[PDB]
C-alpha cells in the first residue's frame, strides 16, 4: 500500500491480485498464495486475541447491602486501579495488533510484488508504479504462466534484450 | 503487467501507534457491550433465594424454610430478601455471606443439645407461620416460670465429620431491663462460647432501640467455624438464642445479586445485575463488578481490531 | 549522485528491546520529575482548613467555628488541624474524613431536640471562646441539680430532605465514677442509637486516662447516615453529647493534605503534600500517593522516548 | 541508517536529502515528502502518548493520622503492586516505541532510496554505498529533475546504455 | 552462487503474534519452576524461631526464653512455634507480627514498674519452667492476703529514646467470677491505658471457656507504640498482667513462614513455605504467596522465548 | 527465511553462509557479520528480559493462622487480579517479543543478501531462489574475494556483459 497510488475497488476475488493488458484483451485475476498467507496471519492474531479467561473472581462488594465504608473504599479503590491497567493495556495492545497488522498486508505486498520481479530476470524492466514493461508481446497464456509460477526466464530473453 | 491491492468504497477507522483514524478495508470489535437481560442458567443447580436472605437459611425464617438443605452451582441473592424475621442482625455479615456463596449448599446436622429444668419454647408475632413461630434452626432459650431465674448452663457439641461446621448462636437484646429480667431472671447474664480457635464474652445489652419489622428488640446472630474433630462449648445463663442444627458446605458453587429474570435456554458463566455476558471478546463495558469467567473490564467503549489492510481509494 | 541521513555530533541515549544506550538525534521525557512547590487552586473553590481538622466542622470546636457550613471545590488538611477541643476521638474516623473529602461542602439543619426536667449547657475550659465554651453543634446533656438523676429520655429526628443525613452523637467517659454519678447520677448508663439500617448500644467507661489538651476524661464521637424519609431514635440516660443540628452533603468536590502555601495563579489537577503535579506525560516519579488527574506513578526516574532516528556520526 | 556508513552533519535542512556532484558544482537539497512523513508519524507517536486520563483518584491512606496497620499494611501492599505494574509497562512501553521508532525511520530511508532507484531504470547503476553512478553527465537542472521525481525514463536511456 | 540459513532436525515449538505453534531454532524459559526445598540464608543473620511464636518474643512464654533479644536479617516462622504458654489469645495479633517480621530483632528495656501493696509473683500450671512460671516479660498482678481487694493503682513509663517502644499488656478473663473476685476482690474492675496517640478501656470478662492447653481462664494481650518523649499511663485495680520490659525494633528484616530445612550454603532472596526460587527469569510459576525479591508470578506454566530464527528443514 | 525454501542443516558454523558451485569444486563457509548482529540483537533482548527487581514484598496473610474472612477474600482477590495482569503481561510480552525475533532475523537475512547483490552490480544475474547465476567462471579465490567484500564491480564486467 506503499508507491501502490490506490487499490482496485472491482477485485472482489481476493486482496492481491494481478491485471495485465497486452494485445489479447484485459486480465484481472487474483492471487491465492499471498492472500491466503495474509488470511491466515489475521486469523492467527484473532485466534489468539479472543480468548476465555478461565480464572474466575467472586463477588467482594455487595449491592444491596453496602459494606463498611472504610473497606469499601479500599475494594473500589483497587478495583479502579485494576480497570486503569486493563484499559491501558487494551488501548496499546489494539493500537499494536493494528500497526503490526497494517505493515504486515504491506509486508505481504511487496513480496508478492518482489517474487514477481525476481521472476523476470530481464525479459521485462520497471517503470515507476508497481508495474512491468514487456519488451516482448506475451499472450494471455504467458500471463498465467507468470501468475502460477511457470514463466521462463531465458526462453524469451534474446528476444527482449534487443528491444 | 500491473499488481496491486484491494480496497472499498466505504472503509472502517481503526486507531494505530503512528495515526488515530486509518481507514483500513475491514475491522473487529474487541470490547463487548451487548447484554443479554437475563441470567442465564442452562446446565447448572440455580436456587433462587427470592424473598429468602443468604444468611438466613443457616438460621431459618419462615421465608427460607424452603431453603434449610439447598443444593445449587448458582446461588441468586434478591433485593427482597430478608435474613431475619425477628429484627435483628449478623456480626460479619458480609463474610459468612461470601462463605456461602461458594459452599455449593448447605447440609445441617443435629447437635443434640437437652436442656433440663428451662422452657424452649420461645415465639414472637413477626416470624409467624400457624401462629406465633421462631427461627427452625434455633431455640430461644428462656426461663421456666414467667420471671423466676435461669440456671448457668453449659453445653458442648463436637463435629464429628471431615469438613468444618457452621456454628450460628444468637444474643437477644430486650427492649427493656425489666424484660429480660422478666424472661431470664435479675441479674449479669454471659454467654460464653468456647473453641480450639474461637471463643469469647457476647453479654448482651438490653434497650428500647428502633422500630423496623414492628418491635423494639433485637436478636444479633454470631457464627464460628468448628474444625473436624474441634469441640464447642456454650457456657451461658440467659439470653440465649441456642442452635439446634450445625451446618456443612456441600462443595463449590458461585454467588450473585441480580433483579432479572432466571432463564434456563442460555448459557453463561459471566454474571451482574443487568444479565448475563456471553461473549468471547478479552473486553468489556458493561460492569466492572462481574463476577465469574467475565472478559477484563476496561473504561472504553470501543476499540476496534484491524483485520484488513489499508484502505487507499481512488 | 548519492543519498543519505542526517546526524549530530551530541546525540541522546535511550534503550530499546534489543540494545541499551542507543544514541538517537532526539528525545524527550516521558516520567515528570519537576514539582510546582504551591497548591496550584486557579479557578476552585479551596477552602484551607488550617487549624480546624475536618471531622470538627461537623462538632464545631472553636478553631471551627468558621467552617461549620463550608462549600469547596478543594478541601485542603493541615497538619495543625484539630477535630477536637475537649480531649476525645472518632470512630471509624477515616471512613468518615474519606465521606467529608468529596461532599462537596456540607449544609447543617436543626434536628429539633426539646428537653424537659434535665440541664443542657455544659462546656469545660479546653474548648474556650468568651469564657468556658463547648461544641457549637454539641449540646452536653447533664443532670438538673448538682448530682441527682437523669431521667430516661427517649428523642427522635426524620430526614426530611432527599440526600442522606449526617448524625452524630458523643460518649462521655468521665474522670471517675463519681464524678460521672456526680453530672448524671448513680445506677447504670446506655445511650441506645436507633434507626432502619444502624442502632447500638454504647456504654460509657469512666476512667482517669492521660492528658493531651491537660485534661483526664474524653468525649466519643460516633456517626450513621439516615436515608431519606428514615427515622433515628436516641433512648439515652447518662453521659450524652447530643447533635444540635445534622449535616448534608452539597455535591462533590476532593480532599488533600498538604502542607505548601495556596497559589490562586496556576491551574493543576494532580495535588500530593509538596505541591501540585502539572504536566501532561504519561508518568511521574515524585509521589506514589498522588490524588486527583494525575499521571501514572512509576519507580524510574527517566525514561526517553525516541523522536529521532538512529544518529550515526563520521 | 544500514550500509549508509554515517549521517551528514551538515544537513541541517532536514533528516533525508539528495547530495550529489556532476560538472556543474556540489548539490546538498533536502527532500520533503520522506522527512515530513516520518515527523508526522513520530508526531502522531508523541500526540497518542501524551494523554491526561480522566480518570480521578481519592485519598485511600492518612499522612498525619496514621490509619489500622493491618489495613495500612494492605493498602501499601497493593499501591506497590499497581507501582510494580505501572513501572513494566513504562519501561517496556518506551522500549517498545523507540524500537519502532527506529526501524520505522530506516524504513523510510529504504523507501526514499527505492523510490530514487526505481525512477532511474537503466540510465545509472549501482555501486555500494547508497549511491548512483551516472553514465551519462546529468547537469544540474536534470538532478533537480531527479529530485522532485520528474526525471524522464527513456530520453536519456541509450545515451548511458552503450556507456 | 548461492546463499541460504540454517536449520536443525529437531526445533523448538514457540508462540509468536501470528502463530502458535512456530518451531524456531533454539529457545529458553521465561517461567521458572524448579525449587529448592531449602532455605537458603547464606550471609544473613537467621532466627528459626521454632517452637516459640513470633509474637511470643514480646511477651516471653518458656518457649520463647532463648529469643527475647534476638537480632536477625531474616526471621523464620514454625507451625510448632506458640505465642502464649497460659492460654490466651492477642488483640491485632497479624498487625504485630508484620511489625515484628521487619523489625530487624527487638531489644526491651526494663520500664521501671514499683508496686506498694500488692502481691507480684503470679504463676501457673502451663508456664512451666523449674516449677509454676509466668511469662517472662509479664508480671501477673495479684492482691495481697488470699482475697482482700485491689487498691486503684495507676503507673507510667515515659519513652526516653529515639524510636517507638512497644508496649505490651495483659487483661487476665477468670475461670469464674467467684475465681476473679478471689484473686483481686469483689467489685468492678477496669484497666485504664493512656498516651498521646491511643488510651482505652479494657474491661475484664471472667467466664469458664473451653480448653485447650488444659485450663479455663485466659489472658488477652494488648499493645501499643509510644512515640519517642511520649509517656503512657495505667490505672488499673484489678486483673492486670503488667508489663515488665519494652521493645525496641532493632532496624530492619524480613519474616517468612515455611516448613523445610535452613541452609547457609545456598543464598536467595525470594522464599516461600516450600522452600527458595534462586533464578534470574522474570516469571515464577511455584508460589503466588512468595516474599522477598521475586519474579512475579503467572498462572502459565511455560512461556518458551525465541533465541533463534525459523526453523525450516528439508 | 522468505523464499529461501530451507535451512542447511549442515552449517554448523554460524547462522547465514554462502554454498558455492563454481569449476574449482564446492564451497560452503559462514559470514561473521550478519550472524554476530543477529546473535547481538538476541542477546541484548535477553540481557533485557532477564531481570531481578530489587522490589521486596513482605507477607501479607497468614499461612499458619488465617486472617479475618473479610480481609483475606479482599487480599486474595487483589492477588488474583495482580495475578491476572502479570500472566497477561507475561504472555503478551513472550510473543511480541518472538515475532519481533523471527522477524528480526528474516530482515538480517534479507539484508545479507540485498548486499551481495549490490555487490555484483551487472556480472551476475538474479534466478528465483536466492542464487547468482554467474556468467564468468568464478574461480575459489573469487568467490573467497566475494565473501571478504573485496570483489571488484568493474574489473570482470564487459567479460560478463556479452554473456
Ligand atoms: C463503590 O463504587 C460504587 C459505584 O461503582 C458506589 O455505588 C459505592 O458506594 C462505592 N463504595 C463506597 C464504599 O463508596
Ligand atoms: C470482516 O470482519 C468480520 C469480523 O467479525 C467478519 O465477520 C467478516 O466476515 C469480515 N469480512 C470480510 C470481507 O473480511
Ligand atoms: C478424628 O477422631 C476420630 C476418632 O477416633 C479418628 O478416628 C480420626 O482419625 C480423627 N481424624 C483426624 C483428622 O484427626
Ligand atoms: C526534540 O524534541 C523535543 C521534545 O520536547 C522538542 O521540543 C524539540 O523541538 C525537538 N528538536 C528537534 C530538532 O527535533
Ligand atoms: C418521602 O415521604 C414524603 C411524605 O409524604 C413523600 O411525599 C415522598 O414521596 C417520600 N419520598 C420517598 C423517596 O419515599
Ligand atoms: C506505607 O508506606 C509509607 C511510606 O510510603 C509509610 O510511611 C507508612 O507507614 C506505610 N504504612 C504502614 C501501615 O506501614
Ligand atoms: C540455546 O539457548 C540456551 C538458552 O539457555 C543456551 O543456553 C544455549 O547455549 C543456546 N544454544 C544455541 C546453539 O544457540
Ligand atoms: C525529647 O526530650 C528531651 C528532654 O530534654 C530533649 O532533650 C529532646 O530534644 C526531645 N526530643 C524530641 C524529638 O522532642
Ligand atoms: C486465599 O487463598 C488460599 C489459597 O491460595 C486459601 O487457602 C485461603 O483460605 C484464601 N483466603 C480466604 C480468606 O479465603
Amino acid at each position: 500500500a506503499g508507491f501502490i497510488e490506490n487499490g482496485w475497488e472491482g477485485l472482489i476475488d481476493g486482496w492481491y491480485g494481478f491485471r495485465h493488458q497486452n494485445a489479447q484483451g484485459e486480465g484481472t485475476a487474483a492471487d491465492y498464495k499471498s492472500t491466503q498467507s495474509a488470511i491466515d496471519q489475521i486469523t492467527g492474531k484473532l485466534n489468539r486475541l479472543i480468548e476465555k479467561t478461565n480464572q474466575q473472581f467472586e463477588l467482594i462488594d455487595n449491592e444491596f447491602n453496602e459494606v463498611e465504608k472504610q473497606i469499601g473504599n479500599v475494594i473500589n479503590w483497587t478495583r479502579d486501579s485494576i480497570t486503569e491497567v486493563w484499559s491501558y493495556n487494551a488501548e496499546l495492545l489494539v493500537a499494536m495488533e493494528n500497526q503490526h497488522t497494517i505493515d504486515l498486508a504491506d509486508s505481504e505486498m511487496d513480496k508478492l510484488y518482489e517474487r514477481v520481479k525476481r521472476q523476470l530476470r530481464e525479459n521485462a524492466e520497471e517503470d515507476g508504479t508497481g508495474c512491468f514493461e514487456i519488451f516482448h508481446k506475451c499472450d494471455d497464456d504467458c500471463m498465467a504462466s507468470i501468475r502460477n509460477n511457470t514463466y521462463d526466464h531465458s526462453k524469451y530473453r534474446e528476444e527482449a534484450m534487443q528491444n | 503487467i500491473c499488481l496491486g491491492h484491494h480496497a472499498v468504497s466505504n472503509g472502517t477507522k481503526v486507531n494505530t501507534l503512528t495515526e488515530r483514524g486509518v481507514e483500513v478495508v475491514n475491522a473487529t470489535e474487541t470490547v463487548e457491550r451487548t447484554n443479554i437481560p437475563r441470567i442465564c442458567s442452562k446446565g447448572k443447580r440455580t436456587v433462587d433465594l427470592g424473598q429468602c436472605g443468604l444468611l438466613g437459611t443457616i438460621t431459618g425464617p419462615p421465608q427460607c424454610d424452603q431453603f434449610l438443605e439447598f443444593s445449587a452451582d448458582l446461588i441468586i441473592e434478591r433485593r427482597e430478601g430478608s435474613d431475619v424475621c425477628y429484627p435483628g442482625k449478623f456480626v460479619n455479615e458480609e463474610a459468612l455471606r461470601q462463605i456461602l456463596r461458594e459452599s455449593g449448599g448447605i447440609d445441617k446436622e443435629a447437635m443434640g443439645f437437652t436442656y433440663s429444668g428451662i422452657r424452649t419454647n420461645g415465639a414472637t408475632s413477626s416470624c409467624r407461620r400457624s401462629g406465633s413461630s421462631f427461627y427452625a434452626e434455633m431455640k430461644w432459650l428462656l426461663s421456666n416460670t414467667d420471671n423466676a431465674a435461669f440456671p448457668q448452663m453449659t453445653k458442648s457439641y463436637k463435629n464429628t465429620r471431615k469438613s468444618p461446621a457452621l456454628i450460628v448462636w444468637g444474643i437477644h437484646h430486650s427492649v427493656s431491663t425489666a424484660e429480660q429480667t422478666k424472661l431470664y431472671g435479675s441479674g449479669n447474664k454471659l454467654v460464653t462460647v468456647g473453641s480450639s480457635n474461637y471463643q469469647q464474652s457476647f453479654v448482651p445489652s438490653p434497650g428500647a432501640r428502633t422500630q423496623v419489622n414492628g418491635l423494639s428488640g433485637r436478636i444479633d446472630f454470631h457464627w464460628l467455624m468448628l474444625n473436624p474433630n474441634d469441640t464447642v462449648t456454650f457456657s451461658f445463663n440467659g439470653a440465649f438464642i441456642a442452635p439446634d442444627r450445625a451446618s456443612f458446605l456441600r462443595g463449590k458453587s458461585m454467588g450473585i445479586q441480580s433483579g432479572v429474570q432466571v432463564d434456563a435456554n442460555c448459557e453463561g458463566d459471566c454474571y451482574h445485575s443487568g444479565g448475563t455476558i456471553i461473549s468471547n471478546l478479552p473486553f468489556q463495558n458493561i460492569d466492572s463488578r462481574a463476577v465469574g469467567k467475565c472478559p477484563r473490564y476496561v473504561k472504553q467503549r470501543s476499540l476496534l481490531l484491524a483485520t484488513g489492510m489499508k484502505n487507499v481509494p481512488e
